[PDB]
């Protein structure tokens, strides 16, 4: 149930911030699926079932955020203005990226569909695939991911700033410090794509290849940033 | 009679409970005293008179006692020595001789009333 | 919140075998707030209401401190009028009680008299300096007033050091609320003759001897 | 976590009124964002990202109301008919002003966009900008703001009326009294614009300038009303 055996969970009682938060997460994953049109005919029914792969990817992504949220509020049981503020920023980012994720997930499902050879349907429905549009694709979703992890870092730092008020022990202080580092390291990868895309060194698709390729090397690049700080 | 000198802001009652278990296992009396200005009463009394058997104070005052010849050299076996952190033993060393037994590290902190002040300076 | 809605509440409660309000009618200190609510025309209004309560069989004729207290603590009456001192006996009983603002009469508030519990030294005493020691160094201290207060509550203590503790008590808040709506009694030598005049007046009108108009006539003299 | 150290929080346990209320607040902020159309093409995606500034302003506004709600129910733990009634009136006002806020936020974002020089897109999409319409804009949103603060004042007054039942101490009584004054003072500013607009002294845009200008002088005008009552 819990992550650490040395952590004393201050947020076992459910609060308004957590209840409100659960409503928003449930609404996000629910409206992602149920924002679709109701099938009126067999043809619509089969079309609607092609959407499950894109939705599975979106849902998986949202619960992962929900989990991090659950663990934070479980650890610290925080309920102050600044926690409320940072919490709102988080849910706000989530909300604005629900329908854009539905889009990205459908787009990438067609691209990966073409590769593997499952389907051969058109991508002209998405509009023109231009350099500017493919760059804005990275910058958009990259800015989204960066923000979510950035906010999680700020939230843990707020708990670190209230370590004494929360009566955090040496183990708990260490966890909190490690959780900040983790979230900043997570945020760094989308920050690096975003910056590379915005400068655009090549002036062509090469930029987008590199930017996209940093996510495939998430684990190794995270280890490099972590190793640089430990080596000094 | 085993006499111990420790400051009144410390846990002399608890130190006595250890002393009471000692008398049960040996037969020696362990009285615990806490006189005012013991840091500057010890080097005057212990030099001339009898004073205490064992003196408790922060390590900083012990070099002066060691130079003056007011303290016996500590000779603890490896197994006892190994029970304590090696950095702690360094604090109780004067001219390559162990002059005391390290007990605990002490540092001042900011103690605050959470009700009157939730987010202190 | 109003005195005038008690008869309705009493009709409701008497059906369920309970009284609405029981308080000491014998001592005029308890009846004075209702009498002095408006004010004379104010005394005539306030007392006539009190007379109508006994006339409508809502309140008993000879309601005293003991049968009122006992009835409230037993759980027979829904309300009572009393001071800080009475709280401890309620706590002893298993009654979830509340202390609040006295009911309003003719819109305006019921003005209860305010007393300052005070300790005086007898002029014909040889222990004047020993009593001063007791009063100053032992009683009028944080520790001293605490001891008295845990037995039977003193109310709003005169000690400056006790402000935080007083302010944390909801019953004290209600006491101070009523004290502001009331007024401090003058200490004058005529207070004795005054109180006696009111004590008789209220008893006579309650029992059914003298009229409300004739009560204020004899009392003003 | 708490506002006052002298306040004893009667509403630490979550109740149905609070749970229901959290659902409504979550739904309001969620449907504000997710009431938009799902992007089907890159062009829609970029259009949808122009909506984040208007949404941030709306969201910020709604959580501020949610916070006041959280603090009230935390303070008093109330659950009676009259509290339910006033609570419903509040949520009702919120709900009817969700989509109108989306509108106002988009409109003002274009106006402020033009000023700063970020964009130069048309305002003809909003319809004709006439004196009657710009007056109704003030009266509408002014009536909304007035009501929310009016209801918060009524809610605190209901708690004040039940001070004895709630076992409120001298500090808590003072807080409650101060919270009533605060909410009435907050309500006064939209009440003053609304009245000025409804009378319409100038018979032209000048009316709307003044009405709008009272919100920019919120803090100072609130201090004037507060100072008038203290001076006597
Ligand atoms: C890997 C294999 C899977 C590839 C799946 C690709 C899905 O691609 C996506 O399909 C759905 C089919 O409903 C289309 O969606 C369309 O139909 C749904 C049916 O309810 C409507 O809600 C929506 O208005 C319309 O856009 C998307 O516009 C298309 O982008
Ligand atoms: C300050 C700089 C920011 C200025 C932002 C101004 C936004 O202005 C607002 O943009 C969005 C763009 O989606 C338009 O919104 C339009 O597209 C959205 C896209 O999902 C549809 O949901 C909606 O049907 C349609 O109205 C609004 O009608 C326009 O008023
Ligand atoms: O009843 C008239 C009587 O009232 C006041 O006495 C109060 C006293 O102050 C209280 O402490 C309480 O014990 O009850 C008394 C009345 O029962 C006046 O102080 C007193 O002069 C007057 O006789
Ligand atoms: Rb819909």
């Amino acid at each position: 149930v819990g992550l650490n055996p040395n952590f004393s969970f201050r947020g076992k009682q459910q609060t308004r911030i957590e209840t409100f938060s659960d409503a928003v997460f449930a609404l996000a994953i629910t409206l992602l699926v149920l924002s679709s049109t109701i099938p009126e005919t067999f043809e619509d029914l089969w079309a609607s079932m092609r959407d499950v792969i894109p939705f599975a990817i979106c849902v998986a992504l949202i619960i992962v955020i929900w989990y991090q949220h659950y663990i934070f509020f479980l650890k610290y049981g925080l309920q102050d203005k600044v926690t409320i503020l940072l919490n709102t920023i988080l849910l706000f980012v989530l909300l604005v990226y629900v329908y854009p994720l539905k889009f990205l997930a459908r787009f990438l499902s067609e691209i990966y569909g073409g590769i593997f050879g499952i389907i051969e349907t058109d991508l002209s429905r998405f509009g023109e695939y231009s350099h500017q549009n493919l760059k804005l694709l990275m910058v958009n979703y990259g800015l989204g991911a960066f923000a979510i992890f950035l906010v999680f870092s700020l939230m843990y730092w707020r708990a670190y700033k209230m370590k004494s008020l929360l009566d955090l022990n040496s183990y708990e202080i260490f966890d909190t410090k490690s959780s900040i580092i983790a979230n900043l390291l997570m945020c760094s990868v989308p920050l690096l794509s975003l910056i590379i895309t915005l400068i655009d060194p090549w002036g062509n698709f090469r930029t987008t290849i590199l930017s996209g390729f940093l996510y495939f090397l998430y684990v190794p690049i995270m280890i490099v940033f972590g190793r640089i700080t430990s080596k000094k | 009679k085993l006499v111990i000198w420790i400051n009144g802001d410390k846990g002399y009652n608890g130190l006595a409970e250890v002393g009471k278990k000692f008398e049960k296992d040996t037969g020696i009396k362990v009285t615990v005293e806490h006189p005012d200005k013991l840091e500057e009463k010890f080097p005057q009394v212990a030099a001339t008179g009898d004073g205490p058997d064992i003196i408790f104070w922060a390590h900083d005052r012990f070099g002066g006692y060691a130079q003056s010849g007011l303290l016996a050299e500590i000779t603890p076996d490896k197994a006892f020595q190994d029970k304590l952190y090696p950095f702690t033993w360094d604090a109780v060393r004067y001219n390559g001789k162990l002059i005391a037994y390290p007990i605990a590290v002490e540092a001042l902190s900011l103690i605050y009333n959470k009700d009157l002040l939730p987010n202190p300076p | 919140k109003t005195w005038e809605e008690i008869p309705a509440l009493d009709k409701e409660l008497k059906a369920k075998g309970k009284s609405a309000l029981m308080f000491n009618l014998q001592e005029p200190y308890f009846t004075w707030p209702l009498i002095a609510a408006d004010g004379n025309a104010g005394a005539k209004a306030g007392l006539t209401f009190l007379v109508d309560l006994i006339k409508n069989k809502h309140m008993n004729a000879d309601t005293d401190y003991s049968i009122a207290e006992a009835a409230f603590n037993k759980g027979e009456t829904a309300m009572t009028i009393n001071g800080p001192w009475a709280w401890s006996n309620i706590d002893t009983s298993k009654v979830n009680y509340g202390v609040t603002v006295l009911p309003t009469f003719k819109g305006q508030p019921s003005k209860p008299f305010v007393g300052v519990l005070s300790a005086g030294i007898n002029a014909a005493s040889p222990n004047k300096e020993l009593a001063k020691e007791f009063l100053e160094n032992y009683l009028l201290t944080d520790e001293g007033l605490e001891a008295v207060n845990k037995d039977k509550p003193l109310g709003a203590v005169a000690l400056k050091s006790y402000e935080e503790e007083l302010a944390k008590d909801p019953r004290i808040a209600a006491t101070m609320e009523n004290a502001q709506k009331g007024e401090i009694m003058p200490n004058i030598p005529q207070m004795s003759a005054f109180w006696y005049a009111v004590r008789t007046a209220v008893i006579n009108a309650a029992s059914g001897r003298q009229t409300v108009d004739e009560a204020l006539k004899d009392a003003q003299t």
